[PDB]
């Protein structure tokens, strides 16, 4: 199949035509997406298959073919870059200074960019091009805009 | 059934479009992984 590093779409033919349910990161031969995108289901790559390895509904994260490999963290200061892969549309880098989710269990970065649900699993990048987390778990604000948590995992 | 397509490389792009705000939000995180606005 395909094992190359990079950003991928996640597609299904279970609905009308070919529908994009979300997006993920291939790194070190491991595929990273958000639990809500696949609900832990197996994935096809050519005639290659990808089985789930790790997943957590509360982290809203899942890895395939190996443990979670992305460790980089938002510094709390710098503009990041999202890599939006919207349905039917080319990958596009959007620059934004994150906001914060204040939780009863510590602070996490947040990104106030409007994209449709299928963009879920689109990655967020620091200035060295490291994936500091994944975009598409979050909350609707007064405005009616979207603000994703910056979701990230732990590397063993 | 679900399949993946390489949609691009992962790089920082010098002069990307720059947009959005940076709001500070009080939220909860439930057992189901749902974030909600605390006020
Ligand atoms: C534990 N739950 C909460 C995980 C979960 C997540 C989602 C995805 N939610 C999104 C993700 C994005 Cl990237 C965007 C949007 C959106 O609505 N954006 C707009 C601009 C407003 C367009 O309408 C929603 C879906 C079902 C689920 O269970």
């Amino acid at each position: 199949g395909e094992t190359t590093d990079g950003v991928y779409r996640v597609m299904t033919r279970r609905l009308l035509g070919s529908t994009q349910v979300g997006v993920g990161v291939m790194q070190e031969g491991v595929f990273h997406t958000m639990w809500h995108v696949t609900k832990g289901a197996a994935l096809r790559s050519g005639e290659g298959r990808l089985d789930p390895y790790w997943g957590d509904v509360k982290q809203d994260l899942v890895s395939y073919c190996g443990p979670w490999k992305l460790d980089a963290a938002w510094d709390g200061l710098s503009e990041v870059q999202l890599l939006a892969v919207p349905p039917g549309e080319r990958a596009k880098n959007i620059q934004t200074l994150p906001g914060i989710f204040k939780t009863k269990d510590g602070d996490i970065g947040a990104v106030a960019l409007d994209y449709p649900a299928g963009t879920s699993g689109s990655p967020i990048l620091d200035k060295c091009g490291r994936v500091i987390g994944l975009y598409g778990n979050g909350v609707v604000i007064k405005n009616g805009s979207y603000v994703s948590a910056i979701t990230q995992g732990k590397r063993e | 059934d679900m399949y993946i397509e390489r949609a691009g490389d992962i790089t920082w792009e010098k002069d990307a479009e720059v947009t959005g705000n940076s709001p500070r939000l009080d939220v909860a995180l439930d057992e189901s992984g749902d974030f909600s606005l605390v006020e």
